[PDB]
């Protein structure tokens, strides 16, 4: 149905009224979102149907209509922008300097912004407007706050 | 059944609200895609 490049909300009518379960990025005909938002279920775009193509629970990512197209990465130094799309609220750019998730397999960028779980799948952008990762998978710190990783997929 | 509605363009907005800290945290990623704090 709607194939236009841009940010999108992922909604469901299964619960009371229409509920926003997450967000995704449409780029080069591929819809990219976080696995925990759709669970690999097919999505509807008006009259049209989007079927899953690639998914991985550990990376917590899922692509529709084609392989993962997003390949930009955080440079480790610059401030980034979270294009947050909150449930029932307008899309908003929030600039921040990411922190670090130090893991046994390497370091990952981290955005310490706090949003409801329905904001999952919101794109993190670099200075050129390129999507460097998706917001929605991270950890809860001592003060109950949420710190998400900058989750990026691999472009084949 | 899930569906998508457009929310906007993907552009950098200059003069946007600059907030949030940069924490360096020791974390672990399990087989189920769950992050956890390591101490
Ligand atoms: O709960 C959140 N995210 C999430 C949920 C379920 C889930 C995963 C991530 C991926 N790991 C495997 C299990 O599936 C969440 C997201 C945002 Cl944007 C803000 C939040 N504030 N508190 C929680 C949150």
């Amino acid at each position: 149905g709607e194939t236009t490049d841009g940010v999108y909300r992922v909604m469901t009518r299964r619960l009371l009224g229409s509920t926003q379960v997450g967000v995704g990025v449409m780029q080069e005909g591929v819809f990219h979102t976080m696995w925990h938002v759709t669970k690999g279920a097919a999505l509807r775009s008006g009259e049209g149907r989007l079927d899953p193509y690639w998914g991985d629970v550990k990376q917590d990512l899922v692509s529709y209509c084609g392989p993962w197209k997003l390949d930009a990465a955080w440079d480790g130094l610059s401030e980034v922008q979270l294009l947050a799309v909150p449930p029932g609220e307008r899309a908003k750019n929030i600039q921040t300097l990411p922190g670090i998730f130090k893991t046994k397999d390497g370091d990952i960028g981290a955005v310490a912004l706090d949003y409801p779980a329905g904001t999952s799948g919101s794109p993190i952008l670099d200075k050129c407007g390129r999507v460097i990762g998706l917001y929605g998978n991270g950890v809860v710190i001592k003060n109950g706050s949420y710190v998400s990783a900058i989750t990026q997929g691999k472009r084949e | 059944d899930m569906y998508i509605e457009r929310a906007g363009d993907i552009t950098w907005e200059k003069d946007a609200e600059v907030t949030g800290n940069s924490p360096r945290l020791d974390v672990a990623l399990d087989e189920s895609g769950d992050f956890s704090l390591v101490e």
